[PDB]
């Protein structure tokens, strides 16, 4: 029903302003542009857009009714917005909405495949063995239906046999099969788990669900239950505390070192 | 409810009623 992009093109969720212009200005190009649910004012809304000389201009738009309200004008949708400063009349003066930068979406491009049944290996062999709903990146297939395979689980990497195995969609989390990892449970889940049988200094990461790309490491004190934002780079790494990290599993090695609240570090993943 | 911060964190924070917002020409 309008001109714009498709809204995974430009909406970025709840983000605040420094992450926002690291994206366009990653991006790079004057004319790109994202949309974001303000962090510091929820319920209200940004247009980010990289204009020339690396300046990034922010415009408020207002949910109003069913509506969005920027410069005092009214519109069905973000998309009607976007589509109306994309084609129809400029945003600054002799500018309009050129590049749509998209979130940082996590995207698995290798095959994986889920154990259906355990596993013991035979001894000092190249065999791993593995557990029913163990899921694996499968490197290469050979021709004897033998597959060389990392288990996510416990990153053993070796031999299987794809008679005990199926196929897993490309849909699922890049995450999905490492151990402190939920991909399905609800944020309030994350909470009752780590109460009821998480134990302080326990933990689980999950996806955010107002932030497309953003995880959450939930961490268990001896009072209550504290979240941390962990943020992906545009260049393949992780964000969290303004610190920097080529996984999520390296943020988890960094504070089983490190205290990640005064008096705590990491311990062990609440059982799944 | 909010999101914490870790004990390491090294995020310089900046005021919101610094931030300049603008509107469309």
């Amino acid at each position: 029903g309008s001109t714009a992009p498709p809204t995974n093109q430009w909406y970025h969720g709840k983000l605040d302003r420094t992450i926002a212009e690291e994206r366009l200005r990653q991006a790079g190009k004057s004319g790109s542009y994202l949309i974001r649910e303000s962090d510091r004012r929820p319920g209200s809304f940004v247009l980010s857009f990289l204009s020339q000389m690396n300046v990034v201009n922010h415009f408020r738009i207002i949910a109003m009714s069913g509506d969005y309200y920027i410069g005092g004008r009214r519109f069905s949708s973000l998309s009607d917005l976007i589509g109306y400063y994309s084609h129809v009349s400029s945003l600054l003066k002799g500018e309009k909405l050129l590049y749509p930068v998209a979130p940082p979406e996590p995207v698995e491009d290798r095959r994986r495949v889920r154990a259906i049944l355990p596993y013991t290996k035979v001894p000092d062999t190249d065999e791993i063995s593995f557990l029913k709903g163990d899921m694996f990146i499968v490197h290469n297939e050979l021709e004897d239906g033998w597959m060389w395979v990392t288990n996510l689980r416990t990153d053993e990497q070796g031999l299987i046999v794809e008679d005990l195995v199926e196929e897993v969609g490309r849909e699922e989390d890049p995450h999905e099969g490492k151990i402190w990892f939920h991909g399905k449970i609800s944020k309030q889940e994350a909470y009752n788990l780590l109460m009821t049988v998480g134990q302080v200094s326990s933990f689980l990461v999950r996806p955010s669900d107002n932030t497309p790309g953003d995880y959450s490491l939930y961490f268990r004190t001896n009072e209550n239950i504290q979240r941390f934002k962990i943020s992906p780079t545009p260049n393949n790494q992780f964000m969290m505390g303004g610190r920097y990290y080529n996984s999520i599993g390296d943020i988890i090695d960094h504070y089983r070192k490190e205290q990640i609240v005064e008096g705590y570090y990491l311990k062990e993943p609440v059982p799944m | 409810s909010d999101y914490a911060e870790p004990m390491d964190a090294v995020v310089k924070p900046r005021n919101e009623e610094e931030n300049i917002y603008s509107v469309p020409h």
